[PDB]
RNA sequence: AGCCAGGAUGUUGGCUUAGAAGCAGCCAUCAUUUAAAGAAAGCGUAAUAGCUCACUGGUCGAGUCGGCCUGCGCGGAAGA
């Protein structure tokens, strides 16, 4: 374990409420963006911020480098926002956006559509870029994972649902 | 150099008389086809340099237009014949057995003289000591 | 690829790593490479 | 280890060969400058390149890398 020893500054204009149940931030980039309280607990007597066990729960101590990943994108989400992953490449197919209800075309009878969670915003600024806003890097993540479901991209075209970061490549006339 | 083309080089065997190179695509990428180089050029060689190996480079102009030039011929093309029999030691990757002393080292530092002129001899004897362990050769220090 | 229990070294180009238990293997650049289960 | 910022000058090296700018072999593997560096590590190309790196700087920060030796665990693990 090394992370938990460790401390994170709070930035200048954000505002907390970080003293009793649940916690409260808001920033440049979100407003009233609140977590309910789990086994970790943080220090706020400084302009630093630190982990560590809550009491009344068992085994924080083990959570406490896990925590400080979700209060640092808990910041982030309220700050500037995260980093736009998810397409949609190969000529014929195309997302579909209302807001609100998006839809995926990609060679399927299903019907590959979210009408996304609470809070959260879909975009789909190009033929093969897609974007989701809100303040939860997981639920932006797992939104993702729910359009990454059918038409998986293949090492002889390269064509169905992909982000920006891959174990694959296209590979033509392959030895053999 | 500072500034360099990088022309392609054009190695091929002694004596050889069916070669590949001067056929092969990368003239066809330097933008020109050879006509005369490497079946009887030993005669184009012989005359510039006569008894000793040189080696020699293409320079390539618009038009497709060539011109070949001459580099320093090695110091072991000079230690392949130093004691008197065929090629030295012989190849390389070889069990080492062939001394050379700071005396035939002596011999071949006359090479140096032409532009180091400071006239200090121990001076060209390990200025010309540059990979003489190189042809499994051994020397004298 | 098949099922193994052993992992070993085979190719210096394989990228390893241990995933929900099992060791995974996958290779970018050498052929048919590849590991699920180790 | 990570993140960002650096990847040359001597060098168009010499030997063998089928050719080979590190880029399958052999000689070696240093000197120089700096904010900073392998005649080369790997994928790769007809070869460079492309690079991803080796190696330093800043940063952060105190232990850590490969083996040897000695113990305890994991996956190895289908049958009525």
């Amino acid at each position: 374990s090394r992370v938990a020893k460790a401390p994170v500054v709070v930035p200048a204009g954000v505002d907390v409420k970080i003293n009793g149940q649940v916690i409260t931030i808001k920033g440049k980039n979100g407003e009233l963006t609140r977590t309910l309280n789990d086994a970790v607990e943080v220090k706020h007597a400084d302009n630093t911020l630190t982990f560590g066990p809550r009491d009344g729960y068992a085994d924080g101590w083990a959570q406490a480098g896990t925590a400080r990943a979700l209060l640092n994108s808990m910041v982030i989400g309220v700050t500037e926002g995260f980093t736009k992953k998810l397409q949609l490449v190969g000529v014929g197919y195309r997302a579909a956006v209302k807001g609100n209800v998006i839809n995926l075309s990609l060679g399927f009878s299903h019907p590959v559509d979210h009408q996304l969670p609470a809070g959260i915003t879909a975009e789909c600024p190009t033929q093969t870029e897609i974007v989701l806003k809100g303040a939860d890097k997981q639920v932006i993540g797992q939104v993702a994972a729910d359009l990454r479901a059918y038409r998986r991209p293949e090492p002889y075209k390269g064509k169905g649902v992909r982000y920006a970061d891959e174990v694959v490549r296209t590979k033509e006339a392959k030895k053999k | 150099a500072k500034k360099v083309q990088a022309y392609v080089k054009l190695q091929v065997a002694a004596g050889m008389a069916n070669p590949s190179p001067p056929v092969g695509p990368a003239l066809g990428q330097q933008g020109v086809n050879i006509m005369e180089f490497c079946k009887a050029f030993n005669a184009k060689t012989d005359s510039i340099e006569k008894g000793l190996p040189i080696p020699v480079v293409i320079t390539v102009y618009a038009d497709r237009s060539f011109t070949f030039v001459t580099k320093t011929p090695p110091a072991a093309v000079l230690l392949k014949k130093a004691a008197g029999i065929k090629s030295g030691s012989g190849k390389p990757n070889k069990d080492k057995v062939g001394k050379i002393s700071r005396a035939q080292l002596q011999e071949i530092a006359q090479t140096k003289a032409a532009d180091m002129t400071g006239a200090d001899i121990e001076a060209m004897t390990r200025s010309i000591e540059g990979t003489a362990r190189s042809m499994g050769l051994v020397v004298e220090d | 690829m098949k099922v193994r229990a052993s992992v070993k070294k085979l190719c210096r180009n394989c990228k390893i790593v241990k995933r929900d238990g099992v060791i995974r293997v996958i290779c970018s650049a050498e052929p048919k490479h590849k590991q699920r289960q180790g």
